[PDB]
RNA sequence: CCUCCUAAAGAGUAACGGAGGAGCACGAAGGUUGGCUAAUCCUGGUCGGACAUCAGGAGGUUAGUGCAAUGGCAUAAGCCA
RNA sequence: AAUAUGCCAC
RNA sequence: CGCGGGGUGGAGCAGCCUGGUAGCUCGUCGGGCUCAUAACCCGAAGAUCGUCGGUUCAAAUCCGGCCCCCGCAACCA
RNA sequence: CCAGGGCUACACACGUGCUACAAUGGCGCAUACAAAGAGAAGCGACCUCGCGAGAGCAAGCGGACCUCAUAAAGUGCGUCGUAGUCCGGAUUGGAGUCUGCAACUCGACUCCAUGAAGUCGGAAUCGCUAGUAAUCGUGGAUCAGAAUGCCACGGUGAAUAC
């Protein structure tokens, strides 16, 4: 119930639980379970410690949690200090993939700031 | 009073004059004519049928095209009136759209350069 | 006392050979280990301080002292005598027990652990390190953690200088970086 | 982005300028309009004035811009903020 | 009514002279026994900062004295039990 | 039950 | 000049006399109803308290002055 | 006439829509039922490869013949068990496919990862009385690529009108 250094829920099925690892979604969770030979509908608190060890080994293959976080952070910071268009967009906290900013863009710009 | 106590609308302290550009857009010598009429506003004679408080404190200064239609929406900010927008219109009575734009520019000027003009100016 | 024996049998020899100390008694020891948590949220709910002290008791095997305000501060809305933290001091046997537990269990459980800083020697040879989460200690049960109580740990040492202090700590396989 | 079968895209005139400038040493900044061109590995150290609609923004090419369009480092819009 | 100065190195000494306080508090803030020593700053440290708790150092009583000011106070009259 | 006003040639 | 007060959002007032935190109305802003405006309806922001310096762990509040605004008094010859 | 840029800018405000806020649902597996349209530097089978966008060879067809092109909602079983959740999909990182001289400004799409706001929305306000509303998919024009728009097509299918 502690894979890649984080607590994962014991009450949920294995596929749903493994998605709690920052870096594993449904697809990677299914791949991990298949490679470790564990049913997709089994609940975490009902796996043998050997099975959890194998799961640890599998999830160790992929970059997750802190390593992934700092990888993403160094990619963003490289964009930043290069100061290309995407670096400038990231600095200003505006949409980065060519969306419209005349309206919407609330996810990047934050909620309404009245004048 | 000093023949030039006009202030043209800027959106901010260094905001590119949003009135001088909309005024340079005004075709041909209408610009010089309207400058003359502003001088006449500081003279105190500018003739009848030329000025009108449209709604709010917004005064339309008028010139020509059909019947006095080279229109300029301004408002009095103390001794020195502020010229908001300048625009060509065809039908009589400035379109509501342009009126509402003038009102918004009035409010923006108030929140930028001040609500009431300085004590001595 | 496992690490105490390891100290007296190997760490002393390393330090003697390394710093050429003329006397064996010149080798640094570990005076005390202080675990503190400033429950500045107790001023609202006093019970929070009791629960945090329960967590510290679980970590340390040792009932904590309820440290109170030294002087009334209005910037934090504390009056003189208000209890605002709990601390424990560990020496000798329980020193070494907690020390080994920390190094060989709790530090590995730290989320995204990359290496403890070597800049946390306070100019004399005392190591102060901050633990953000009390879940890294298995003594605390995760499922009842009502709130992320952190703490800060001070290894107080007879070293005169940071160089000697960090050499002593590293000889204990301490995870610097 | 560009399909990998087609490889990278460099405009021929900019490639000519770059190869001649690199083989003949440090020279004047490469005044160029090919914003759509790719920064190749042998681009390092060159200062290139990439057009942006009215100006030729100078860009000192370094290692970490390899694989990026030169037009990305020459922004084409001006913005300082509303009612600052 | 209390404290300092004027007040002229014993006491005392006036002015519609210059500054401040009191009309209480406490069953413990009293007695005794045992114990302890401050302000401030710097360094390190989870949330947590200029100021919260922890550790070390410099410092030296620049703190404290239930309330004014003076005189005291380390043997403590200051702080715990 | 309350329901004020409408200036720019035509 | 003496004595009693007062200085609080853009305006008018509370709060403060019992030091632990600043509210009301109008106004302003945004939207709504209207062909449009007024009225009206629905949301929001706004003052860190005249000012200096103290006290206090904490000052709009307590204190001392200083600045300005009112009120009473400035008499007997 | 030409190359670059802009029409794609963003403190904000309004209109019109799309997806949601879940269990009348989500996901997984199997499976039934359509109409209408398009197509010749065009639609592109079958087969092989790729996890997928798609790639290779390549028939057939200006067509009631071939392709687009397995409709989806629905039904059967399991699962989730009311939680900001296997809801929800914004945003962002990495890796890629196609078109096009060229995808930085400024394309669509795919894989992995991230997983936001949102728990039914104030005053106010809109559409609709039938196969209509609601809901589910499909096609076309424009077009090298580029629809949640527009124009059509069918599937399921009500309440109410004193
Ligand atoms: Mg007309
Ligand atoms: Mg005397
Ligand atoms: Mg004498
Ligand atoms: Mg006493
Ligand atoms: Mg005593
Ligand atoms: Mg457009
Ligand atoms: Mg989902
Ligand atoms: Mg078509
Ligand atoms: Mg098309
Ligand atoms: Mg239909
Ligand atoms: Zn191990």
């Amino acid at each position: 119930a502690r894979i890649a250094g984080i607590n994962i829920p014991d009450h949920k099925h294995a596929v749903i639980a493994l998605t709690s690892i920052y870096g594993v979604g449904k697809t990677r969770s299914k791949a991990i379970l298949a490679a470790a030979g564990i049913a997709e509908d089994v609940k975490i608190s009902e796996l043998s410690e050997g099975q959890i060890d194998t799961l640890r080994d599998e999830v160790a293959k992929f970059v997750v949690e802190g390593d992934l976080r700092r990888e993403i952070s160094m990619s963003i910071k490289r964009l930043m200090d290069l100061g290309c268009y995407r670096g400038l967009r990231h600095r200003r906290g505006l949409p980065v993939r060519g969306q419209r900013t005349k309206t919407n863009a609330r996810t990047r710009k934050g909620p309404r700031k009245p004048i | 009073a000093a023949m030039g106590t006009w202030k043209f609308f800027r959106a901010s302290v260094d905001g590119r004059p949003v009135f001088k550009k909309e005024f340079d857009k005004l075709p041909d010598q209408a610009r010089a004519a309207l400058i003359v009429l502003m001088q006449r506003y500081l003279v105190g004679d500018l003739a009848a049928g030329s000025i009108k408080p449209i709604r709010g404190d917004i005064l339309e200064l008028r010139w020509h095209e059909a019947n006095n239609h080279f229109r300029v929406l301004f408002f009095r900010w103390g001794q020195h009136p502020v010229a908001l927008t300048a625009f060509y219109a065809n039908q009589q009575k400035t379109p509501k759209t342009k009126i509402e734009t003038a009102l918004d520019r009035q409010k923006i000027w108030k929140r930028a350069f001040g609500d009431t003009p300085p004590i001595l100016e | 006392a496992k690490l105490h024996d390891y100290y007296k049998d190997e760490v002393v020899k390393k330090l003697m050979t390394e710093f050429n100390y003329n006397s064996v008694m010149q080798v640094p020891r570990v005076e005390k280990i202080t675990l503190n948590m400033g429950v500045g949220e107790a001023i609202a709910d006093k019970k929070l301080l009791d629960n945090a002290a329960a967590d510290l008791a679980a970590i340390s095997g040792q009932k904590p002292l309820i440290t109170k305000a030294r002087k009334s501060v209005a910037g934090f809305k504390i009056r003189q005598g208000y209890p605002i933290g709990c601390k424990v001091t560990l020496r000798g046997e329980r020193m070494w027990e907690f020390f080994e537990r920390l190094i060989t269990i709790a530090v590995p459980r730290i989320r995204d652990f990359r290496g403890l800083s070597a800049k946390s020697f306070d100019g004399r040879g005392n190591y102060s390190m901050g633990v953000r989460e009390q879940i890294i200690f298995p003594e605390i049960d995760y499922d009842k953690v009502d709130r992320v109580r952190g703490l800060d740990i001070t290894i107080t040492t007879t070293a005169k200088s940071d160089e000697e202090g960090r050499a002593l700590l590293a000889a204990f396989d301490f995870p610097f970086r | 982005p560009r399909s990998l079968k087609k490889g990278p895209f460099i405009d021929l005139h900019l490639l000519k300028k770059v190869e001649k400038a690199v083989e003949s040493g440090d020279k004047k900044p490469l005044r160029t309009w090919s914003r759509r061109s790719t920064i190749f590995p042998n681009m390092i150290g060159l200062t290139i004035a990439v057009h942006n609609g009215r100006q030729h923004v100078p860009v000192f090419v370094t290692d970490e811009m390899v694989g990026h369009k030169l037009g990305e480092f020459a922004p084409t819009r001006t913005y300082r903020g509303h009612a600052a």
